[PDB]
RNA sequence: CCGCCGCAGGUGCAGAUCUUGGUGGUAGUAGCAAAUAUUCAAACGAGAACUUUGAAGGCCGAAGUGGAGAAGGGUUCCAU
RNA sequence: CCACCCGACCCGUCUUGAAACACGGACCAAGGAGUCUAACACGUGCGCGAGUCGGGGGCUCGCACGAAAGCCGCCGUGGC
RNA sequence: CCAUCUAAGGCUAAAUACCGGCACGAGACCGAUAGUCAACAAGUACCGUAAGGGAAAGUUGAAAAGAACUUUGAAGAGAG
RNA sequence: CGCGACCUCAGAUCAGACGUGGCGACCCGCUGAAUUUAAGCAUAUUAGUCAGCGGAGGAGAAGAAACUAACCAGGAUUCCCUCAGUAACGGCGAGUGAACAGGGAAGAGCCCAGCGCCGAAUCCCCGCCCCGCGGCGGGGCGCGGGACAUGUGGCGUACGG
RNA sequence: CGACUCUUAGCGGUGGAUCACUCGGCUCGUGCGUCGAUGAAGAACGCAGCUAGCUGCGAGAAUUAAUGUGAAUUGCAGGACACAUUGAUCAUCGACACUUCGAACGCACUUGCGGCCCCGGGUUCCUCCCGGGGCUACGCCUGUCUGAGCGUCGCU
């Protein structure tokens, strides 16, 4: 049949691995057919199976990582791969809370002397 | 080599001048960019004057220019003290303050003191809370008269 | 005259974008006029040509009234093959001759869910522009 | 001072440039001390330094360093300036008190060499030929 | 030489695999200008230099 | 004998392939590369050769990661989000 | 690039050129000399109402 | 067999053993000039290579 | 693609032992002369002074024109 | 194209003097050398004139042309 | 005598620069010996131990319709 | 003897973080020629330039006077026009060469230490719970730990407080 | 009488000028102005059914997911559940993936040699062997633990 990532979403971990195994077995047979003569139909199935394996593996990896993110959600420390990447320099910049910190002296100035809305008559 | 009658010239072209030549092909683009920034700033700060805060009258120094006056950096602390304006408040309401300037003569001090008072009459002060006004300009005054004063404030 | 500063009028640029356009853009480039009856029926002037569309060749040596089906849209070559638009190779093999889709007129459209969605978008917009011109 | 590090004292030039000894470094030994402390501790920011002693061969300075990623530093708005990336290796760009003393900065008749921010900035401005569009 | 490191042997492997003529069907493809492999190395004429 | 005859005795390699830059300039006895300066931490680069600088500068390779950063910049380096499902 | 591309013209001389150009545009002999096909034009200068 | 260059004789023996459900007596590996690793996998005497080749599809 | 009125310039070649590309006379010329040597028959083949096989006459002559390696080469190895 | 009569040495160059037993040039094609910037002088053209000049800036709901053009005047600061 | 500031601690946007980079627009520019070295599998082929040096090279046709078939030749190559 | 406190040190694959290298047009800090000009040449010039080294950012650096002036005075920095090829420097040769005032572009000001007063009133880390909630945190608690009187924080900085 | 030679024209060659063309430069301008121990720049090797270069990519290798799009891709072939509308292709790209060397990180740079922890197998019940996973670089900050000192002291 046609392997679609949509169908693999609901499948369990065990049967996802089993599907991966059957595809890997089939690809090995196709590679045998490549060197043992082999019809054009068998050769052209190599790409179909190869991409089918990638489709199954992507679903497994995507499922496995999102489970980690749910487990590590709310934890103080998370694995580096599960952390925001962005750029090294953006990761090393002050956080929004630190950037919004004001000294009491600065807070007192803003309270006492706020910028006023005014107009001047010509 | 000189030839017949001519001026003795010493052109300052013995360094690698060709490496440091500033052309002005972005001058039209620079003028456009400055104009747009001026317009953007004016829209942001409306209805406050576009040019900026009011500046004082100062007399230009040296014998070459002491007959002329111009806009100064900011009103001195003595001028603000006589006018009755707190130095911290002056900046919020659009008055430039220059703590470095000292008034040597009373004529200059009175000229700027009068300038500050006349500015204060012309000022329309919007309340911080539109619903609740305390010591701000009248609703009628704010509603119609307020408009962005283009050009230097009280040239 | 063009006024958009972000749209180029450069001959080299427009030729470069045209001859290196990806296939999905080449689909739009390969649009063809609808027939008068189709234009009146759907209120649409032009559609991107599709395989299994009946067309008339209206320019070139194969111009005529014959209705032929589009059998292949070779976007890489910017040309389409029509079922009776062929010629005789030396050895006797019959090969289709490529016709640019702007030189054919669609007489029958291959309607499916996507074409019907596309047609009702163009007609809604053409009509909305009338609510402008008026 | 700073001996000219040429092999066997040979400079291979005109006599004006034949000097090897009696030469002086442009920056002070306090500036060099800050540079050494800053280079060794690349993860810290050099704030200032002060003298603590000297003998005939050595001068001793104590450099104040700040860790720019400690919370007591990043959560204090008065010291948040040192945590910004533009303040990386201030001692290596002549931005500490000891470093800036050698740049010729200052206000007035004495400091005309560095109008524009640096001696290089002033030299560039004064040696750039401004060719306007309309001449 | 018969004595060779793994890195040098792997390097010589890539150079042998690259030294092949173009497939004949490359020429039939649209917009083709490659009429023959211009990067063909002959062991006796031009040396790898390693 | 300094010419043709002396050319026959060349059978020992001064340089080999560098493990950092891939050029065949890794001096074996000196254990240093005359191209990139390996094993020095910093890359060997001189303003006296602009040609040499442009032969290996940023841009002559793959950009396996930069050309992803250039793409991600145009959207503000967003992460942790996906387009709405269809 | 630092060739002298641009040129200065005195404002008075620029204004004189506009005056001469306007004066010549009112002379049918000079407009026709520019191949402007005005043989059926009612008048020179040609003025039309402002609702245009 | 043509095998991955990363693999060693222990891995090749273990892979062949339970890919094709046979027993292996000896593994001799070489790296051919095109950079591939070729493994000569000699099976146990009870297993027949011709029989296994038929099940694989080699012949 | 050009005429006319103006505008602008990287605007006119025989030379620079000029630069790059091409082409001649020389000229079917000089030359294909270091280390003794080839011959007969057959085969294959469109085609044989030169390939192969057989026969003959020779040479290297064990410090080899023999048999194997190191370095270097890197597939040149082998078959078709 | 050819014939005949009279005339007729190979150009470029340096040079007092070149057909020179002075140098460069086998041949052909294409490329190939007083430019541009700043300054100054004088001469000529144009505008205004005891003045003259905005070149820097600003204004005109920037933007095909238009990066142009127009305007400023308590923008003439300043230059001459 | 007077004037003027208050060193030897620190922060700070704008106006400014930008022959690298990511996108984009334009030109009285060049037009394959020109324009970037590079319009092409170009920093490629190739050279050098190496640092480094570094090319040449665009165009069938509207569409391959890229010349079936006959004939001479071993074929390249011809004649129809 | 030993048991403790502190000080000065050391080890750890200790818990959690941070630096390295690249690019380098523009920017900052150093180092730094000679060709060249002077019809020779050594000071000078080239030039604080090329090459060399280090450090950054989207700008950098500079920056709120130990300023300019000498006027009826101006008033942080940077950039533009002008000042000006000027004052000045110079085998006073060749050559070199700023600034202040004026007009503009932009315009923004501030914080400590000290000196005092407030029962350290201050900060970091850890554990738990509640709420916004991709870790950004807010609060509450803890006879939890540590920093800190060799001085944290509030107030206050030459315009005075 | 010819050859031979020269000149001029026709045609044929040789050569690639000229003209026309231009998905390329050059110059100016504008907006933005973002790399890296969460492994960059660069290098190596590998990856397509037929594919060597260029390009693209990383053992999921000329691509996976997703979103948009809406019937192709194409030099040949193959697949009607691999010839698909239940989504071809292309674009976008936020998810996943991402070999070796490289600041390059166990040590060394030979695919050379270790150490610690966990899992599976060798009937493992020890040693040991094989496979797999995690970790093991330098500097530095805060904090912790373990300590050193005829450094300064207190108590006994
Ligand atoms: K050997
Ligand atoms: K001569
Ligand atoms: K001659
Ligand atoms: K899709
Ligand atoms: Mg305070
Ligand atoms: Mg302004
Ligand atoms: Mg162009
Ligand atoms: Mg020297
Ligand atoms: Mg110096
Ligand atoms: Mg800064
Ligand atoms: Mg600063
Ligand atoms: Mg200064
Ligand atoms: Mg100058
Ligand atoms: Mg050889
Ligand atoms: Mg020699
Ligand atoms: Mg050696
Ligand atoms: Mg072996
Ligand atoms: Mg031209
Ligand atoms: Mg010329
Ligand atoms: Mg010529
Ligand atoms: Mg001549
Ligand atoms: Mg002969
Ligand atoms: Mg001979
Ligand atoms: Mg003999
Ligand atoms: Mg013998
Ligand atoms: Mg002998
Ligand atoms: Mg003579
Ligand atoms: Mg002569
Ligand atoms: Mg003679
Ligand atoms: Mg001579
Ligand atoms: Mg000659
Ligand atoms: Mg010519
Ligand atoms: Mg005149
Ligand atoms: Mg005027
Ligand atoms: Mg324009
Ligand atoms: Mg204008
Ligand atoms: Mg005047
Ligand atoms: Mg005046
Ligand atoms: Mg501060
Ligand atoms: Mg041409
Ligand atoms: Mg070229
Ligand atoms: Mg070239
Ligand atoms: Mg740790
Ligand atoms: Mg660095
Ligand atoms: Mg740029
Ligand atoms: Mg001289
Ligand atoms: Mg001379
Ligand atoms: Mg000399
Ligand atoms: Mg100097
Ligand atoms: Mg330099
Ligand atoms: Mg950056
Ligand atoms: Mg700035
Ligand atoms: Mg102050
Ligand atoms: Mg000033
Ligand atoms: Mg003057
Ligand atoms: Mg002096
Ligand atoms: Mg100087
Ligand atoms: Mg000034
Ligand atoms: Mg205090
Ligand atoms: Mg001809
Ligand atoms: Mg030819
Ligand atoms: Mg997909
Ligand atoms: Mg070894
Ligand atoms: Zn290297």
């Amino acid at each position: 049949a046609k392997i679609k990532a949509r169908d693999l979403r609901g499948k369990k971990k065990e049967e996802l691995l089993k599907q991966l195994d059957d595809l890997k077995v089939e690809l090995s047979q196709l590679r045998v057919a490549k060197v043992t003569g082999g019809a054009a139909s068998k050769l052209s199935k190599i790409r179909v199976v190869r991409k089918s394996i990638a489709r199954v593996l992507t679903v497994i990896n995507q499922t496995q990582k999102e489970n980690l993110r749910k487990f590590y959600k709310g934890k103080k420390y998370k694995p580096l791969d599960l952390r925001p990447k962005k750029t090294r320099a953006m990761r090393r910049r002050l956080n929004k809370h630190e950037e919004n910190l004001k000294t009491k002296k600065q807070q007192r100035k803003e309270r006492l002397y706020p910028l006023r809305k005014y107009a001047v008559k010509a | 080599a000189p030839s017949r009658n001519g001026m003795v010239l010493k052109p300052h072209f013995h360094k690698d001048w060709q490496r440091r030549v500033a052309t002005w092909f972005n001058q039209p683009a620079r003028k456009i960019r400055r104009r747009k920034a001026r317009q953007a700033k004016a829209r942001r700060i409306a209805p406050r004057p576009a040019s900026g805060p009011i500046r004082p009258i100062v007399r230009c120094p040296t014998v070459r220019y002491h007959t002329k006056v111009r806009a100064g950096r900011g009103f001195s602390l003595e001028e603000l003290r006589v006018a009755g304006i707190h130095k911290k408040v002056a900046r919020t309401i659009g008055i430039s303050v220059d703590p470095r300037r000292r008034n040597k003569s009373t004529e200059s001090l009175q000229a700027n003191v009068q300038r500050l008072k006349e500015y204060r009459s012309k000022l329309i002060l919007f309340p911080r809370k539109p619903s609740a006004p305390k010591k701000g300009d009248s609703s009628a005054e704010e509603l119609k008269l307020a408009t962005q004063l283009t050009g230097p404030v009280m040239p | 005259m063009k006024f958009n500063p972000f749209v180029t009028s450069d001959r080299s640029k427009n030729r470069k974008r045209h001859f290196n356009a990806p296939s999905h853009i080449r689909r739009k480039i390969m649009s063809s006029p609808l027939s008068k009856e189709l234009r009146q029926k759907y209120n649409v002037r032009s559609m991107p040509i599709r395989k299994d569309d009946e067309v008339q060749v209206v320019r070139g040596h194969y111009k005529g009234q014959q209705i032929g089906k589009v059998v292949q849209v070779y976007r890489k070559k910017y040309v389409i093959y029509i079922e009776r638009v062929q010629r005789e190779k030396a050895n006797g093999t019959t090969v289709h001759v490529g016709i640019h889709p702007s030189k054919v007129v669609i007489t029958r459209l291959k309607l499916d869910k996507d074409r019907k969605k596309i047609l009702e978008r163009k007609a809604k917009s053409r009509q909305v522009g009338k609510e402008k011109g008026k | 001072g700073r001996k000219r590090p040429v092999p066997k004292g040979a400079t291979y030039g005109k006599p004006v440039h034949h000097g090897v000894n009696q030469l002086k470094f442009a920056r002070s030994l306090q500036s060099v001390a800050e540079e050494r402390a800053g280079r060794h501790c690349g993860a810290l920011r050099v704030l200032n330094s002060y003298w603590v002693g000297e003998d005939s061969t050595y001068k001793f300075f104590e450099v104040i360093l700040i860790d720019p990623f400690h919370k007591a530093i990043r959560r204090n708005p008065d010291t948040q300036w040192i945590t910004k990336p533009v303040h990386k290796h201030r001692e290596m760009r002549g931005l500490t008190s000891a470093g800036r003393k050698s740049r010729g900065l200052g206000k007035g008749h004495k400091f005309h060499h560095t109008i524009g921010g640096s001696r290089r900035a002033a030299w560039r401005r004064r040696n750039t030929l401004q060719l306007h569009r309309y001449r | 030489s018969s004595h060779k490191t793994f890195r040098i042997k792997r390097f010589l492997a890539k150079k042998q695999k690259q030294n092949r003529p173009i497939p004949q069907w490359i020429r039939m493809k649209t917009g083709n200008k490659i009429r023959y492999n211009s990067k063909r190395r002959h062991w006796r004429r031009t040396k790898l230099g390693l | 004998t300094k010419g043709t005859s002396s050319f026959g005795k060349r059978r020992n390699k001064t340089h080999t392939l560098c493990r950092r830059c891939g050029s065949k300039a890794y001096h074996l006895q000196k254990s240093t590369c005359g191209k990139c300066g390996y094993p020095a931490k910093r890359k060997r680069k001189y303003n006296w050769s602009a040609k040499a600088k442009r032969r290996n500068t940023t841009g002559t390779g793959r950009m396996r990661h930069l050309k992803i950063v250039y793409r991600r910049f145009r959207h503000g380096f967003r992460e942790g989000t996906t387009p709405k499902p269809k | 690039t630092w060739r002298r591309w641009h040129r200065r013209v005195n404002t008075t001389q620029k204004r004189y050129a506009i005056c001469s150009a306007l004066a010549a545009s009112a002379l049918p002999a000079l407009v026709m000399s520019k191949g402007h096909r005005i043989e059926e034009v009612p008048e020179l200068p040609l003025v039309v109402e402002d609702k245009v | 067999f043509i095998v991955d260059v990363k693999a060693n004789k222990h891995q090749i023996k273990q892979a062949v053993k339970k890919l094709y459900d046979i027993d292996v007596a000896k593994v001799n590996t070489l790296i051919r000039p095109d950079g591939e690793k070729k493994a000569y996998v000699r099976l146990a005497p009870d297993y027949d290579a011709l029989d296994v080749a038929n099940k694989i599809g080699i012949i």
